């Protein structure tokens, strides 16, 4: 592009400048590691300390940043450095790092924060062999892309169905009669409960099955709306917990129509899905290990 | 012929015409239900108990 | 009343199939005896829960009637649609809806 | 000065010790609710 | 010496497995009586052979190169307990490296020998995406000490010890939601430390949801690669009356006669209904006590099964065991089934692959096993508070307080308690390294290890954090790692016994049949036939479609929610219509999706009819409507095409999950036999829910610990302490005689086969597709061969064989891999 009049600082771009950078930005990692986080705005001395040494990471950084951009082009003049894969990466990183950095000196919150624990991706960009293996895991995805539309249709299927079949239900539970405490006994947790149906009665002596509950586990599983019902739909599809949900909605409206909902999304969602992906990948593994067979 | 004539749909067609008559007389024999508050037993059915 | 109706209009299309080589006309008709099941046990769903709002309840000899009928025009109808229905083709060349 | 360590955490309690054990006091730990009762009335022996 | 070396690694062996906690002190005797003379013994074989072996082979084979490691650490740690080396940690910590010497009957087995010689190089090849695992974690970890950290504040007195505090214990959290365990509870806590159920809160399930699928992914491959790759190794490199009528009726007696099983009653003991099945007992027993001489009459290994069975059915017409001898019943269909007899083989000549791996495996847990011992042995007792260390102390009674309230306390005893699971021996920590092993409750034992004190003490809330070092290289290594080779042994040995494109497609070439259109004659009626096909058309369906499902979606909990479905009934049942007027009802029916169509219109037909009947004075009608999005696998030809393939083999296997459906059969029986009058209290996992006094409860608590459910909890709810169902019938005074100690027998076998034959069904359904899965899409293939189907049966409407030649001039519409 423009003459060597700039190129002040390519001189020493060659040296063994990997032997340094990961050093630092490996430091950057175990300051980031010893960090301790504490509640409520409440920090300590080595707290205070950690945050004096990102200025240190965060300026050795940029002007390796400045030393690379302004010596290959003004910013890519032909698509150099910003676009160059491994760096537009460490560009967003340190073009973040500032920005917070002189944003927490000017209103003088902890969302762009969280932002910092992306330096640790930079490891990958200093060795070259870990940049390869990273590239191959988003080459061998691509097959499993009518697996994932079909996991995505089949939760959205059973979500649906969920939410046709048991909106609103689990909302009652037995309370002690006249308070707004949950009665339960020693390891069972809060389940419904029902009056006038096929669900279960509670058995405890002062207690009554009244609504207003928000429901099993503090108002987080159940098939109230689309979100939440994909939620747990979801969850049952890793086979995590699904019993609870089963012997929930057993409790809520009955015992015998709810286990064929159950047994079906985790035959279908869960392991018909697995062998599925279990089967793709094996495959592509063993097409392209035959491709390089003939090498 | 292969599905009109084969003795695997003819099988079937039979069992359904078993349903179809036990269908058509459920829908008339009031003899499924029985209530006793406690001597007046009933009997329910579809049209009239 | 409509479980029945749908018997009615399923018989048909079972007759008309025989005649005219007229194998197609065996896939619908199936569908309509599912329907007539079906039918039949929602039916079975409200007569339940009336005995269970009227002492003491038991179905003695026509709920047999009812759950066999049932249950065997809803199998009878899968399986019949499963019987008209080709084959799931098994091989790379097959397919569904084959020319003969 | 008498101490006390309240809760179940991970914080260093040699400090606390320290301001305890130096100006003729005592240190206490309080774990949950049923060392409360002993605890809180366990200075009077210090004290007498 | 080659099987005197062996005698006295075996003595060691024995001797090291011996101790626990609490031994006789003669025990304690014989174990360094038996050390230092084993000692100065595997001395003199590194002297005699030494020396016979010249000067400098004893260095040029890695095979004795870390036997001399054996014998310095062996004299060194004599010398180091003599010395001021106290704190057992510290004096166990060298008794585990004791146990480094047991690699000499691994010496001495070549294939023992011959699969670590890739299997080794598999890490330090991958050590490069192992790595970026390490990596995912780290940042994950990172990203969770900064949303979690410091948040679980919860004013409430319940312990949360998943928690994002810390860098290791932020390790520990995230390895748990990694292995999959109790990470929605992991979740719970996520979501209930920000708002709650609210919309800025449920947002931090995203990380969640990104941390299990994006990190199982990753895992799953690195893991899948290293297993084909280090298989490769093992593989390549070693490379280089008697009718029908008989049969088909005494078959279908077979499963009357195992189905009476099934319906009985375990509580009642002659029930109402029960000797209705004993009568029907003798019907089934008298009509094979008669075909057992139409059988050896005309004649004098099989058969000697059926009469057994038909023998043991006789003589019943303790001894009580002998009723759970009649489960066979079943079994002896495998006489008549032909190709139920041909897998059963099959997976019995396929067990005999699979037994290198499983001597290895079971080596490495059993010396887990003692590392274990050595570190946790007496370090699970605990008192009901945990305020009292000793079980002196652990006496009387004190307060528990409901919902952290101080002023609503209870009286409670205190006990001192030992773990379910514990160290205490090598059986013992065997059972325990099993559950961890299937990924259940292995938290509740990590943060119980983790709080281990002293010998005879209770718990110490984080007091050695780097304990969980022992749990997470175990998991992975036995729960990551041989079990990922052990299920790429089965598929790399299943992939010889499945050129080969060119046969396809010659087969291909030879056997296709045309495709019938059903394109119509009268322009009046070819009219609507030529906007019935049109692509707009088509699209308009799809997006209506879509757009019905968006209207499902808007439903919630405290009407224009069915006048939209009334008028999206009746845009379906108008575009049957107008599809069928289009077709004369011969086109029409001749496509299975326009079946399917017509099934969904009569269907939801119905429900609005019945719903408007109800208005004007049925929960399953109104899953018609949500079907519809089904017909939208009409246009994605790869999903159908996957699905397709995969739906292919698995029917053509029946008889590999006939099998599991006889595994489920046989030990749902079993149980209902063994624990099925235990009671049903809640707070249990014996309850309502989860039981065994049907058939169809015991089959679904099969399925439930099928799916690796707390399966080590039910096993604990069924072992010679349980209170009997009221119903039963029992001495007075003796009540807590239910369930027997054969659970263990029961579920850790269940769980072994039920996880052997899945993983065999998992294996034959891919290796039957391994042509579709292991296709380059472009080079050649059948969709260019289904492409050349489809543009010929465009130029012929109805097969009537093969057509015209000119419309010849088809040959430049085609793919130039093809034409
Ligand atoms: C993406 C490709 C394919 C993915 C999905 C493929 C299939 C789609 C999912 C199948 C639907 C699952 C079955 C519905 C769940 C029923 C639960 C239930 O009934 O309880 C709630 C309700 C309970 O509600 P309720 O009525 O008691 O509540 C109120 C109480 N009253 C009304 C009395 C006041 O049960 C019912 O409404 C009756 C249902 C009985 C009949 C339904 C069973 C048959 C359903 C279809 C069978 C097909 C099996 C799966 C197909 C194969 C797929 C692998
Ligand atoms: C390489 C692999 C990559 C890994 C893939 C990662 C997946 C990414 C996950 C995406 C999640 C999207 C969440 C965005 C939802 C938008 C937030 C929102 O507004 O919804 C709130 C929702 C319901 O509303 P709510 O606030 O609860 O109601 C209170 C009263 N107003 O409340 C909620 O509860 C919203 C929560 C919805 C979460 C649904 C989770 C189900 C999706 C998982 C299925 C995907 C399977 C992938 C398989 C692929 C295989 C490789
Ligand atoms: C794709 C990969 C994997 C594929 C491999 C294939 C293996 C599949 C194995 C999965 C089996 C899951 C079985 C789940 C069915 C359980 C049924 C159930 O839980 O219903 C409970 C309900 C309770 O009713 P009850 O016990 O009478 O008491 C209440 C009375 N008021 O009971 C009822 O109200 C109705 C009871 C009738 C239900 C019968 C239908 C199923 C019952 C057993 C099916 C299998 C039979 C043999 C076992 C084979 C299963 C493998
Ligand atoms: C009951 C009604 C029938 C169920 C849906 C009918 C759709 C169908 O089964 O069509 C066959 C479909 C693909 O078959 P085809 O395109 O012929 O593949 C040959 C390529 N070598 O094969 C498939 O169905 C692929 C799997 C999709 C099944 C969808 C389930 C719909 C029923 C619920
Ligand atoms: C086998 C000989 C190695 C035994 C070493 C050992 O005792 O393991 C200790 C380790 C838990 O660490 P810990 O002992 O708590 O640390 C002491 C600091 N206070 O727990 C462990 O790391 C035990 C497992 C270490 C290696 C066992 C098998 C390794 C096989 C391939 C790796
Ligand atoms: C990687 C980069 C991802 C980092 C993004 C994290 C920062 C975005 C969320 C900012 C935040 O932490 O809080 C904002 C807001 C307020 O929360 P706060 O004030 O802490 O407590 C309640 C008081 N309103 O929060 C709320 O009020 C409700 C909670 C907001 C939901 C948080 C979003 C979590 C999603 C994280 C997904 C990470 C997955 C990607 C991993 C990256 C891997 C390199
Ligand atoms: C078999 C599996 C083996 C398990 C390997 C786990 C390795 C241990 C991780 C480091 C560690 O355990 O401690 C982290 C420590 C900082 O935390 P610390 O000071 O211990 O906090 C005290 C809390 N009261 O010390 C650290 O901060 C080190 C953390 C390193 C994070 C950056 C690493 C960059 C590249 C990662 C690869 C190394
Ligand atoms: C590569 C594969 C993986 C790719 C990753 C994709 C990730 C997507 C998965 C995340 C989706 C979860 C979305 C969660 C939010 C759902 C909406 C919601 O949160 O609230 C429910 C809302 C009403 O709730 P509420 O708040 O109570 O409203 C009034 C309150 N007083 O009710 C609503 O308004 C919600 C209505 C939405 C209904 C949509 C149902 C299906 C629509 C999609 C079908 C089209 C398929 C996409 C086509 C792609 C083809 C390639
Ligand atoms: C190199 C050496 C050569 C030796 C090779 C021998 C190979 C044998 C491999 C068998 C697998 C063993 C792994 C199981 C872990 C051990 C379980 C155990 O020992 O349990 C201990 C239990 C008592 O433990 P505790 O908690 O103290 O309670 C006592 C109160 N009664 O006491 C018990 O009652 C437990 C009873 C154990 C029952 C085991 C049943 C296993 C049957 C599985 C067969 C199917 C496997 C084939 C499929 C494999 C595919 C993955
Ligand atoms: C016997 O070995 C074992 O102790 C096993 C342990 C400890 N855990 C579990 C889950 C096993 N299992 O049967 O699924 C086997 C195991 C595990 C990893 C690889 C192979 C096997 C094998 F035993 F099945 F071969
Ligand atoms: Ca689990």
């Amino acid at each position: 592009q423009n003459p060597l009049r700039k190129a002040c600082i390519s001189i020493v771009e060659w040296k063994p400048f990997e032997t340094i950078i990961l050093l630092t930005i490996f430091a950057n990692c175990v300051a980031l590691a010893v960090y301790l986080p504490m509640p409520e705005d409440d920090n300590n001395s080595l707290n205070l300390g950690l945050e004096k040494l990102e200025y240190f990471f965060l300026t050795v950084f940029s002007i390796e940043a400045a030393m690379k951009i302004i010596a290959y082009g003004f910013l890519f003049h032909q698509d150099a450095y910003l676009r160059s894969g491994w760096n537009v990466l460490d560009f967003i990183i340190v073009f973040l790092g500032v920005f917070t950095a002189i944003l927490e000196q000017v209103n003088v919150v902890k969302a762009l924060r969280a932002f910092r624990v992306l330096r640790p991706l930079r490891l990958v960009s200093g060795v070259p062999s870990l940049q390869v293996v990273l590239n191959s895991i988003f080459k061998a995805m691509l097959p499993l892309f009518h697996i994932a539309l079909l996991v995505l249709f089949m939760v959205i299927i059973y979500a649906i169905i969920g939410l046709e079949l048991f909106k609103g239900k689990m909302h009652k539970t037995c309370y002690y009669i006249g308070t707004d405490i949950v009665a339960t006994v020693e390891n069972e947790k809060p389940s419904p409960c029902a009056r006038t149906g096929s669900g279960r009665p509670c058995t405890i002596n002062g207690s009554e099955c009244r609504g207003g509950w928000p429901g099993p586990n503090h108002g987080i599983t159940h098939f109230d709306n689309f979100g939440f019902s994909m939620l747990t739909v979801y969850q049952c599809i890793t086979m995590e917990g699904w019993t609870d949900v089963l012997y929930w909605v057993n409790d809520a409206i009955g015992n015998e129509w709810p286990w064929i909902y159950f047994v079906t999304l985790i035959l279908l969602g869960s392991f018909f899905i697995l062998n599925l992906v279990l089967g793709v990948l094996s495959g592509e593994f063993t097409k392209e290990r035959e491709k390089a067979k003939s090498r | 012929m292969s599905p009109t004539e084969a003795p695997k749909v003819r099988v079937t067609l039979f069992c359904i015409l078993v349903g179809i008559v036990l269908a058509m007389t459920a829908v008339v024999s009031d003899h499924w239900a029985v209530l006793s508050p406690h001597c007046e037993a009933a009997h329910f059915g579809l049209w009239r108990i | 009343v409509f479980s029945l109706g749908f018997l009615i209009m399923g018989t048909i299309c079972a007759l008309m199939a025989f005649r005219k080589k007229r194998d197609y006309l065996l896939r619908p008709a199936s569908m309509f005896y599912v329907f007539a099941g079906l039918c039949l046990f929602v039916s079975l769903e409200v007569m339940r829960q009336s005995v269970k709002r009227m002492i003491e309840y038991y179905y003695s000899w026509s709920f047999a009637c009812a759950c066999a009928a049932f249950v065997l025009l809803f199998l009878g109808g899968i399986s019949l649609l499963l019987f008209s229905l080709p084959r799931m083709p098994q091989n790379p060349w097959e397919s569904c809806m084959d020319a003969e | 000065v008498f101490t006390f360590s309240v809760g179940q955490h991970n914080y260093d309690r040699g400090p606390i010790q320290w301001m305890a054990c130096e100006n003729k006091g005592y240190y206490y730990e309080i774990p949950s609710i049923g060392a409360i009762r002993i605890n809180t009335q366990e200075y009077l022996d210090v004290l007498g | 010496f080659y099987w005197l070396v062996i005698l006295i690694v075996a003595l060691n062996t024995l001797s090291i497995a011996s101790e626990h906690h609490n031994q006789p002190l003669w025990l304690t005797h014989l174990q360094d009586i038996a050390n230092r003379v084993l000692l100065s013994l595997f001395t003199i074989e590194m002297l005699l052979k030494m020396y016979g072996l010249g000067l400098r082979q004893y260095f040029m084979s890695i095979f004795n190169r870390f036997d001399c490691f054996v014998v310095c650490s062996g004299i060194l740690e004599l010398l180091l307990v003599e010395s001021g080396a106290m704190t057992p940690l510290g004096i166990s910590v060298l008794r585990c490296i004791r146990l480094l010497r047991l690699f000499k009957i691994t010496k001495y087995w070549t294939s023992l020998s011959n699969l670590v010689a890739s299997l080794l190089n598999s890490i330090r090849s991958i050590a490069s995406l192992l790595l970026l695992l390490f990596l995912f974690i780290i940042i994950f970890a990172l990203l969770g000490m900064q949303l979690f950290g410091g948040r679980y504040d919860f004013e409430d007195t319940e312990v949360r010890r998943s928690n994002f505090d810390n860098f290791p214990q932020a390790l520990i959290s995230v390895f748990q939601v990694l292995t999959g365990e109790d990470w929605n509870s992991v979740m719970y806590n996520g979501i209930m430390a920000y708002g709650g159920p609210s919309y800025p809160g449920v947002l931090v399930c995203i990380y969640f949801i990104i941390l299990f699928v994006c990190g199982n992914y990753i895992l799953l491959n690195v893991f899948l690669a290293i297993a084909v790759d280090n298989l490769a190794e093992a593989e390549s490199l070693t490379s280089a009356v008697n009718a029908t009528w008989f049969t088909n009726f005494i078959l279908l007696f077979i499963l009357l006669s195992s189905a009476a099983l099934a319906a009985e009653d375990p509580i009642r003991a002659e029930s109402v209904r029960n000797q209705i099945l004993g009568y029907f007992d003798i019907a089934f027993t008298s009509v094979f006590t008669v075909e057992i001489v139409l059988k050896m009459t005309t004649y004098g290994y099989f058969n000697i099964l059926d009469l057994l069975v038909v023998a043991v059915s006789l003589i019943s017409m303790v001894v009580k065991i002998l009723r759970v001898l009649r489960v066979l019943r079943p079994l002896r269909a495998i006489n008549r089934a032909k190709g139920l007899k041909h897998v059963v083989q099959c997976v019995f000549v396929a067990i005999r692959t699979i037994g290198n791996i499983v001597l290895v495996t079971t080596l490495l847990q059993f010396m887990f096993a003692c590392i274990g011992v050595q570190l946790f042995k007496g370090k699970f007792f605990s008192c009901n508070d945990l305020s009292k260390m000793t079980e002196e102390e652990c006496r009387g009674y004190y307060y528990v307080y409901k919902d952290g309230d101080p002023t609503q306390m209870e009286l409670r005893p205190r006990q001192w308690i030992h773990n379910d699971f514990h160290f205490d021996n090598v059986l013992s920590a065997m059972m325990s390294l099993f559950t961890v092993s299937t990924f259940e409750g292995w938290p509740q034992l990590l943060y119980r290890a983790i709080d281990s004190n002293e010998e005879d003490m209770g718990p110490v809330y984080n007091n050695r954090v780097e304990m969980a070092i022992f749990f997470i290289i175990y998991i992975i290594l036995i729960a990551f790692f041989m079990m990922n080779i052990f299920v790429g042994f089965v598929i790399v040995t299943f992939q010889e016994q499945g050129d080969k494109n060119q046969r396809q497609c010659v087969q291909y070439a030879l056997k296709a049949r045309p495709l019938r259109c059903y394109i119509p004659k009268n322009p009046y009626q070819y009219q609507v036939w030529y906007v019935v096909t049109s692509s707009y058309f088509e699209y308009l369906m799809f997006a209506l479609i879509m757009l019905n499902t968006i209207c499902l979606g808007m439903q919630h909990y405290h009407h224009i929610s069915d006048i939209l479905n009334v008028a999206f009934t009746i845009i379906f049942t108008l575009e049957m219509i107008l599809k069928l007027l289009a077709f004369k009802a011969r086109g029409y029916f001749g496509d299975p999706w326009n079946v399917f169509d017509f099934l969904i219109v009569i269907g939801s037909i119905i429900d609005v009819i019945l719903s408007e009947i109800d208005t004007f004075l049925s929960a399953f009608f109104r899953l018609f409507r949500v079907m519809r999005l089904i017909k939208l696998l009409s246009r994605a030809e790869g999903v159908r095409t996957l699905l397709w393939t995969f739906i292919k083999s698995f029917q053509a296997l029946p008889y590999v999950a006939l099998l599991i459906v006889m595994l489920f059969f046989i030990y749902a029986v079993i149980g209902m036999q063994m624990f099925g009058k235990i009671a049903l209290v809640d707070g249990t996992q014996i309850n309502r829910n989860n039981n065994f006094q049907t058939f169809p409860q015991a089959v679904l608590l099969l399925f439930r610990c099928a799916t690796g459910e707390a399966w080590q909890e039910i096993l604990l709810a069924c072992s010679y302490g349980k209170l009997c169902d009221p119903e039963s019938d029992y001495a007075p005074g003796e009540e807590y005689t239910c369930g027997t100690n054969f659970a263990y027998y029961y579920f850790i076998s269940f769980y072994m086969l039920c996880a052997f034959l899945i993983i065999n069904l998992f294996v034959a359904v891919i290796m039957d597709n391994f042509d579709y899965l292991t296709r380059d899409w472009s080079i050649l293939g059948p969709h260019h061969l289904d492409e050349f189907k489809a543009i010929w049966a465009e130029y012929d409407p109805e097969a009537k064989g093969r057509i015209k030649h000119l419309d010849v001039t088809l040959l430049r519409r085609i793919q130039p891999p093809l034409g």
